[PDB]
């Protein structure tokens, strides 16, 4: 074989079914990268809620018709006023936790549509003006509610007040890509002639153990019709779409007095 | 002192090469690795997930969510087909831009079986067969089922079952195929049929939409590393 | 034998030299008014848009890098003069060191900045830098901001920053000049600085960019339309 | 003679290579060493030495004996805090100039805990508590005792001890930390209340004065050395 | 591992309570770099005066007062004159000695105040006047009265006649650094409401294993309040201040006639 | 793991080179004013301030040192010609040798002296230096004279001598001269000479400079107030 | 030895009688480079007629006079409308075959004549005008007809409708060769004095394992009169001249409808 | 052929510098040497050698 010495020494230099959790009930599922959610490892004592976090929160119920676009949610942001979850995030510097989420949307056999949720890690949108990363806090955290996509991009030609506001795009992800290929990432399809609901596991995903959970969003959830909704020959159809997400091994560390950021 | 020789080549760049520089930081010490989810250990293994295929690139409907859907009816016309298209993985619009295309176009030579998989998104009460086809280069593209069926084919029933597979093997002259378009390595054609037609009882939409996705097997090789068409720049920030 | 997959490794994915960087030096008599005796540039692979393209397939990324250096220099007037050969001087200053403010002061004496002193016609230069990540990975993306407003501020301006930003400053700065006088001829030049990513792993595979790069973020302005007309039934 | 290839990088002058070089006086006769007491191994050895801290740093008393001193006095307004700064060892004007923080400019990362050492100078009559608190960054800085007790803290008792320490631990998400000043990598906040009042008897003094100190403990390191802004030169002799 | 050989034959070429001593006695010490005085090693006959020099000498007491910024001192130019001790330094061209320092001011239990006491190898002081360097034996070493410092720098603006004498200043410790990092000296602290004397201990440090007494001083001693002195509600407030040395394994070597500075 | 100390040890502390000397030499016709056709430069570390506040750290020190030499010319005018490469000449004079008195005189035969000849245009000249201390270690501070005045002395001046000084002459002297002889048209050169320190001992920890240097001692004249302003209850 | 150490980790960076087939028989033979025909080794399911399309097919008979020139087929061309092997070849993408060639040629103990035949693979011929490489698919496979030599080039000198054919020369062999060194490929020699026919057997030659038939020719056929055919003192003597050729180890994959190519 | 890089201080000639060089002349047959008296193998062994001083100066 050929010879080879390595003469430096620097490496561098180196030449080359029923779901309980909690007080919670939820009557096939998706792992993330096939890794279930887990604790730090052995490699400051942390605080960890094992089920006054760890359960079952609802959001509030959206409506999917024959001209919804999309929606799309921010986690941890989804989750910062829900019951203790919220004031442990506020009462502590670091945070991490994992996720369980799942979709609910019912219909009828004589419906027809198709739904695609994406779980996206570091799910970075698009503004709405020519200058560059200028959204503020507040419009990049709705919360609960969350935002929506758009058919077009609407750009804000208003320099006396700028809004500071996302302006995604559906068949762009809001992202800059194409949504055929958005299937790279976790992804579940609820077509409602086989099945009515989705889940998925989201372990803790970022480059460091633990990081702050107010100034920095983990996961990205997106819904988009895949297929237009139909029903029969009736002109108008609307049907509610809902969502609930579960913390799971939550752990903080770094308590003080407790953080109120200005929402608005 | 030792006496040497240069050889042809002494003092040159090449952008490939793999030589041994000194370091500018040394005795630095390197954060340690950590175990992060989702790890990848080579860019075949993204050709394998499968991803939605732009089929309908009409010029209304390009650049919009419905070029993603194929329309389904009870009343098309039998003897004409659905959809059609060649087997160019990263030259034919309507491969180039997906993941197996956009992984392709950074190399030159190809070689490997395809899967694709089609998706029927009516309602619970529609019913209908469908024919899938391929057909190796060499003859003239059919036209009809009866030209469809004699190459290879698969019979997909609606009812019984939502989503259907064709797998289409590797069958060629040459060991590696060529990323561009060229008559000496072509891959052959893909075309769908009705084999009966749409049934749904009353109260009940007439029209549904078609999904498809393509993905690589682990029998996909690629080779000749080359730079991409995809993305351009015309100043420097 | 059977078809092997060595090329499609990541390591073969990114092992290749892409420029990242041209930088424009001149070498004339100082005057008062602006020029380009030195040169300042600040470290960034976002410059450019291949190896920008092919990096962001992935979220997270940890690799060590080579780097190389071409230099080229021209005359730009033929009734002054001819000149000697020079010589190039190149320091890294990291965020905190003190900038130069003149293509002589004190801080070129670099007596802790690494630095390269190159010879005009050798060799291109050429070094290597290990992993240098605060933390256990590089994020190519980051989805929130560095500060948070409070309703306790006395204004908003406290909590402002930048959407997808970590820090102001990263990695420093490469500090370019010509150690050699003035001619009575001016003389320019141009430095391409080339970078090769090594020992390279990566997680969280993200589709491609489909449209036009628009400044350090994700954002887009022209061009939304990449696909092209086609007939359903046409092969 | 042997063939050879010259590779980039050939004849090239890089400060931080090392090479071997010829010797310009062979043959020479050092001169033995001797045992001098107060050899030094490593540079982190005198960043573990404690040095006082110039808090005050007022406009009439910064760049004088008084900058060092902070003033208490049994008359104070028992609501509003001592002392108020953050942890930035090499940014900060009141850390940046101490021992720890002359090591840490010549240096970009920064990881490890810190000690606080606090030194009481009244007389041995008076009496009286004192809290001194750090807060780990993210939320407003503490302005009352409430806010200021929820976050790490300690209780002093003068009469008793007449000097305290507070080791501030290594808490943050990334693993190193900027030696410039960073959001991103920003370290907490530390402030000091009054728990009780100071009292004195009669015929003692009602004012009194205040030292403090810094320095690094066994778990602390610095990565990639670089040039300091606390010199320059404007001429060369 | 990476291979590498050297090939020049040069190595610079390769790659890279009661104290008693003597008849004298005294009622925590501070020994400076953890290392006791001792004699020099096996690696001229020297002359050693076992207790006729290594025994306790008092220095002049001084005041401390509300406006006294500080004092300083030279070894073993402090001690020329002190029984035979001196007449060894001046009668011989070689010597080595360390030293034991005992530092006495007491108080009452009303008054306030904390002193630094630091003892410096190598301690050089800056000039009073433009030209570098022309500070003059005499005045360089004052003897057993010292030196003060100086709350600001006043140049010595005559160049008919310049005095030649130094100018410490408190905070810049009269020699371009700042007085909080003086800690990193062997120091102690005299904190009149926990002790009453300070003690150290210093050995021989120097780049020679011997060196001549007369024309180099190897130790400095410098002692500045850093805090006030006061004492209840009284305007003027005066405490002395005292100072002690012994030195320790004394060696001398070179014996001829006498030497005679001229002081003045 | 664990994090390490690698980077803060004495050694790589010391591991860069750093500028202490700019040195000119012009090659043009002799004429009976004054020229520089040979220049001698004093051997020291305290012409700069970087690596002088680096080493001054610590009381005593004992190190080996490595040099190198950078050379940069360049002309002057453009009506007189032009020149052929030239050769430069660096000699070591130690105490107590011959200095040369012309750049054409005996003393640069060097029968004993060492010499390095550079050709312009090729690699940067290097060499390496034992530790030539007299005693056992270097002394960076010297508390201390090298004279006593003495009462039967004839006059004062007898044992004047300056403070923390040990000798009037320390390490020599460096000569460098251009070897070819003068072309029609000027010439000048620079020569930058970076000094690495290698096998370090150190010993007594000292606080650094934070004023100014002002002179080879610790004299201090202008810039006595390095602090500022900041508020007592002020993050 | 010399010493000798590979660097680079590329391998190319290092320095350097009765035959009876199926259902015909014929009442000595020379195989091309030793090699019989076989199957593919084991390094979709291919199909092979085992004696519906191994057998012996004969072509149609032409005449050699005084003035003939020579003739050229090309295989597998000449086979396209034989039985069952030119529907299996229109059927399928990918075909394989060897091949066995028989040349008939009778005359009388008073005639005297030498015919050379030659196997030549890949055989290109030259085109008949100064645009290069412009013959045209239907002119290039003439099929079971073939072609035939000329004693010097014609050029087409019509631009209006070009002919697009080849124009072979007998003494070139129709490529840019002389005709003498035509025997480096498999060869026979009929010499009427001696015997009167000739045998080959080539096997499957191509820089693949298997290829089109439609587009590609694998083999080309050349038969050249080197001794002029004469007869007593006869002005005019015509014999004929009869070709058999028989698939042997026929493969064919890829199977899909039938191919129809527009000859004409 | 062997990839290499080249260092600072190449094509230098520093004169106190010990390389091998070529020999101009070959297969020399050398003189061999005999025992000569007075070989000396350090200069120090002269410095030990007691000689006269010029004590006396003076200007005449
Ligand atoms: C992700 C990612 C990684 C990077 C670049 C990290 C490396 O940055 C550098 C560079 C480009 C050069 C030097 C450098 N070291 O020395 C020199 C010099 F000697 F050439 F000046 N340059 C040091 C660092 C940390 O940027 N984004
Ligand atoms: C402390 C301290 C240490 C020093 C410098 C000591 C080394 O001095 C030298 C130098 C700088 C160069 C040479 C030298 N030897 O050879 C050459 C030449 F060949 F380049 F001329 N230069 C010799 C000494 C002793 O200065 N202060
Ligand atoms: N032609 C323009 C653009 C030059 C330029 O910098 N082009 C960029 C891309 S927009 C580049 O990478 N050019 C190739 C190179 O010079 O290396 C100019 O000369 O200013
Ligand atoms: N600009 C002035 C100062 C030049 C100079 O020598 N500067 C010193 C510091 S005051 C230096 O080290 N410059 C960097 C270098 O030239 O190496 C001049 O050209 O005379």
């Amino acid at each position: 074989n050929y010879t080879t010495i390595n003469y430096y020494k620097d490496s561098a230099s180196n030449a080359a079914l029923q779901l309980t959790i909690g007080n919670s009930t939820i009557t096939n599922s998706v792992v993330a990268y096939g890794r279930w959610p887990e604790f730090i490892r052995d490699d400051d004592q942390p605080t960890e809620p094992d089920v006054a976090t760890c359960r079952f929160y609802t959001l509030d119920t959206v409506m999917w018709g024959k001209e919804s676009k999309g929606w799309w949610w921010k986690l941890p942001d989804a989750l910062r006023d829900m019951g203790l979850f919220g004031q442990n995030m506020y009462y502590h510097y670091l945070g991490r936790s994992g996720y369980t989420v799942h979709v609910q949307c019912n219909a009828s056999k004589f419906h027809q549509g198709a739904l695609g949720v994406f779980a996206i890690p570091e799910y970075c949108l698009a503004g709405d003006s020519d200058k560059q990363r200028y959204t503020s806090y507040a419009n990049a955290n709705p919360g609960e509610k969350g935002g929506k996509f758009y058919s077009q991009f609407n750009r804000d030609t208003a320099v006396t007040s700028p809004k500071r506001e996302f302006c995604p795009v559906d068949y762009l992800l809001g992202c800059g890509v194409l949504l055929g290929n958005a299937f790279v990432y976790p992804h579940q399809i609820i077509n409602l002639r086989t099945n009515n609901s989705a889940t998925i596991v989201l372990p803790y995903v970022n480059a460091m153990a633990i990081d702050s959970m107010v100034k920095h969003n983990n996961w990205g959830i997106a819904i988009l019709p895949l297929s237009p909704l139909d029903f029969a020959q009736e002109s108008s159809v609307e049907i509610p779409i809902t969502v609930t997400i579960a913390p799971m091994c939550s752990e903080f560390n770094g308590l003080r007095n407790v953080t109120a950021p200005k929402f608005q | 002192g030792l006496p040497v020789l240069n050889t042809p080549g002494s003092n040159q760049y090449l952008t490939s090469d793999n030589y041994q520089s000194p370091c500018a930081i040394p005795e630095f010490d390197v954060t340690p690795p950590i175990d992060i989810p989702g790890e990848v250990k080579n860019m075949m293994e993204l050709a394998e997930i499968d991803t939605m295929i732009p089929l309908n690139l009409e010029n209304t409907k390009r650049n919009t969510m419905d070029m993603y859907r194929v329309t389904l009816s009870d009343s098309a016309d039998l003897s004409q087909p659905i959809l059609c298209f060649s087997l160019s993985p990263a030259s034919d619009p309507r491969l180039s831009h997906t993941m197996l295309g956009e992984v392709l176009n950074y190399y030159t030579h190809w070689a490997g079986s395809l899967k694709f998989t089609f998706l029927f998104c009516g309602s619970m009460m529609a019913t209908g067969k469908i024919l899938v086809a391929y057909a190796p280069p060499g003859a003239q593209p059919p036209t009809s089922r009866k030209e469809a069926m004699l190459g290879t084919h698969v019979i997909w029933d609606l009812g019984l079952q939502s989503s259907c597979t064709m797998v289409v093997p590797w069958i060629s002259n040459v060991t590696y195929r060529q990323t561009t378009q060229d008559s000496f390595t072509e891959g052959g054609y893909i075309s769908m049929f009705y084999q009966t037609r749409i049934v749904v009882p009353l109260s009940t939409p007439k029209s549904m939409s078609m999904l498809g996705f393509v993905s690589a097997c682990n029998d996909f090789s690629v080779r000749l590393l080359r730079d991409t068409t995809h993305i351009s720049q015309s100043a420097l920030p | 034998q059977r078809r092997s997959r060595s090329e499609s490794t990541i390591e073969s994915f990114f092992a290749r030299g892409a420029c990242v960087a041209i930088i424009e030096v001149d070498n004339e008599e100082p005057t008062t008014r602006a020029q380009k005796l030195f040169a300042m540039w600040r470290i960034t692979y976002k410059d450019t848009v291949q190896l920008r393209r092919k990096l962001e397939f992935f979220t997270y990324s940890r690799f060590d890098m080579e780097l190389t250096f071409v230099v080229t220099a021209n005359f730009t007037n033929t009734n002054n003069g001819h000149a000697l050969n020079q010589v190039y001087q190149i320091m890294y200053i990291p965020p905190g060191a003190p900038t130069p403010k003149s293509w002589d002061d004190y801080t070129w004496q670099t007596s802790s900045n690494p630095s390269i002193f190159y010879t005009y016609g050798a060799a291109p230069a050429r070094i290597s830098v290990p992993y240098v990540g605060l933390a256990n990975a590089y994020s190519h993306f980051y989805d929130g901001f560095a500060k948070v407003p409070l309703k306790t501020d006395a204004n908003d301006q406290i909590g402002d920053s930048l959407y997808s930003a970590m820090t102001v400053d990263d990695f420093g700065v490469l500090a370019i000049r010509v150690v050699n006088d003035h001619n009575p001829t001016k003389v320019t030049s141009k430095v391409r600085i080339y970078m090769k990513p090594k020992h390279v792993r990566v997680w969280c595979p993200r589709p491609p960019r489909a449209v036009p790069y628009y400044g350090p973020g994700v954002d887009y302005k022209d061009n939304l339309n990449p696909l092209s007309e086609k007939g359903l039934t046409t092969y």
